[PDB]
């Protein structure tokens, strides 16, 4: 010199990243999925479908994982390591 | 009702007209024990040709991949009544397609009752439980002292509906499920099936030990067929009836046309001396007047017992089966490989399911029946 | 009290009396009060699924509380 709204989780945002689901070494991996976390432990996931109508449709999930999530990161091969004040847990999207 | 005074109340109880002019509805819409938030603005007049429809972001997620259907339905649908009818029926479709989002176990009668019932069984029985508590796998022992497992896959309601039972043995298991039936009930059914087959298990285990079982390898419990080796590079396959195992099975031989003739002849002449009070092996040995080899592995380890076309043992299940009617070749082959060869030759001619023509190695007449 | 194993989780170390030997940290007892226990499977089969059941049930509980506040609004 415009800004677009995607989902609006009701609770605050903690981590945003991206994953390689269906991982069938290189640093730049062409990421298939998109990930966000809430504090209260709503997870969001997005994927490309191209299924049933012969056209691309956005596949949303919206999970409710336990505990106030405090932080997270992404491990190679559609894995997310996230942490609640009880334990450090993992989620496998692959 | 007919009119959308009472019919609207009866079919969207949870929609409260906010304005005097019934123009702004708000509230909830019901589907599969689940209310979703919704605020459905009409114009000054009752026209859905032009109408806003706003949602909860939870609802937008579940109506992704139908936005066009909804927009079409708004424009084409006469009244609001029928609109809501169509919208609900479409939510039933959306959720029932994404059925993987569901099956939440109730806290009061699930996690407690299943432990009570497993206590009723015995904890030596259970071998696996899933962290969703969805899958369990349970164990039982024969009079023989053999382990047979059973997987259940269980829903949000275990005791209401039947659990999905996956069990090894070949005949279909039937489980009389009531809401009053339980893990001990269906376990007793499994033991009943076991003790009924007991003879079958004993016949096939007796086979696996005391003869060279060839064309199942690491056999399942479902398997009724048993390609036994005898001599070298001739075999007999054997499909046995579970209900009457000791009874004669459907039986036939692969191998050399000059080797197999006398075995068929001897079987025909001795088959009356079949007796279902002996064992399978104890009848075959004295019917066929022979003994078996117990895994001739050490001596003929790398003798080239392969196709002699592709030079492989195990071509996608396939075993070297088809041989030469010749003392000097005796060369085994595969069906697939020997067809693909013989199909080409100018020498070869085909009858109904038969192909005549030359053994690759020795150029003598060899016959293939598909 | 600390993680001497290198599991991540804390353990308790207990040192018994010096009457045994004039030597430091002889006669120890290391324990988690769960599974880890050092010193000088039907049981161990059903706890993780039951804990996951508790966590799922806890998530549902909290979800319904949220659902209920919405209806009040
Ligand atoms: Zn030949
Ligand atoms: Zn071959």
């Amino acid at each position: 010199t415009l800004v677009k709204i995607l989902h609006h989780l009701e609770e605050p945002v903690i981590f945003i990243g991206a994953l390689k689901t269906e991982p069938q070494p290189d640093e730049d991996v062409h990421c298939d999925c998109l990930v966000a976390f809430g504090h209260h432990g709503r997870m969001l996931a997005i994927k490309a479908s191209w299924d049933e109508s012969g056209k691309l449709v956005p596949e949303l999930r919206e999970y409710c994982l336990p505990g106030p999530v405090l932080c997270a990161a992404c491990g190679g091969g559609g894995r997310v390591y996230h942490s609640t004040p009880s334990d450090l847990c993992v989620v496998d999207l692959s | 009702m007919a009119v959308t005074e009472a019919s609207l109340l009866r079919q969207c109880p949870l929609l409260l007209p906010q304005n005097r002019s019934k123009t702004v509805y708000e509230g909830f819409i019901s589907a599969q024990g689940r209310d979703f938030h919704l605020r459905i603005v009409l114009p000054e007049d009752l026209q859905l040709k032009n109408a806003r429809l706003l949602c909860s972001w939870q609802l937008r997620t579940i109506l992704s991949g139908y936005h066009r259907i909804v927009q079409q339905r708004m424009q084409h649908s006469p009244d609001l009544m029928s609109f809501m009818m169509e919208l609900k029926m479409l939510l039933e479709v959306a959720l029932k397609n994404r059925q993987e989002l569901y099956a939440l176990p109730p806290p009061p009668q699930f996690y407690s009752s299943l432990i009570e019932e497993i206590g009723t069984l015995g904890w030596d029985k259970l071998v696996y439980a899933d962290t969703c508590f969805s899958t369990i796998k349970l164990k039982a022992e024969d009079a023989s002292g053999r382990e047979h497992l059973i997987t259940l896959k269980l829903k949000a309601k275990y005791p209401a509906e039947s659990p999905d039972y996956f069990v090894d043995f070949p005949v279909p298991f039937c489980a009389s499920w009531t809401p009053q039936s339980s893990l001990i009930s269906i376990y007793s059914q499994f033991l009943a099936a076991i003790e009924s087959l007991k003879a079958f298990w004993d016949v096939m285990d007796e086979i696996d030990e005391k003869t060279w079982v060839l064309e199942p390898e690491k056999p399942p419990r479902s398997a009724t067929a048993r390609r036994i080796a005898l001599g070298n590079n001739v075999s007999i396959n054997i499909e046995v009836d579970p209900r009457h195992p000791t009874m004669l099975p459907e039986c036939f031989f692969l191998g050399a046309d000059h080797v197999v003739k006398p075995l068929g002849i001897k079987l025909s002449r001795n088959i009356h001396l079949w007796d279902p009070e002996n064992s399978v092996l104890q009848n075959l040995k004295d019917v066929l007047e022979i003994d078996f080899p117990a895994r001739a592995i050490l001596e003929k380890s790398d003798f080239t017992m392969d196709c002699g076309i592709c030079y492989a043992y195990q071509l996608d299940g396939t075993i070297p089966d088809q041989v030469c009617d010749n003392s000097q070749c005796g060369q085994p082959f595969h069906q697939i490989c020997l067809y693909e060869w013989l199909r080409g030759l100018l020498t070869s001619r085909q009858s109904f399911n038969i192909i005549f023509g030359e053994c690759p190695y020795c150029s003598k007449p060899i016959t293939l029946k598909m | 009290i600390d993680d001497f194993i290198g599991s991540g989780t804390e353990q308790v170390l207990l040192l018994f009396k010096d009457s045994l030997n004039s030597d430091c940290l002889t006669s120890f007892k290391i324990t988690d009060l769960g599974k880890i226990n050092y010193s000088s499977e039907n049981r161990y089969l059903v706890v993780p699924p039951l804990e996951t059941g508790l966590k799922v049930c806890f998530s549902s509980f909290r979800e319904l509380r949220q659902h209920l506040l919405l209806k009040e609004k």
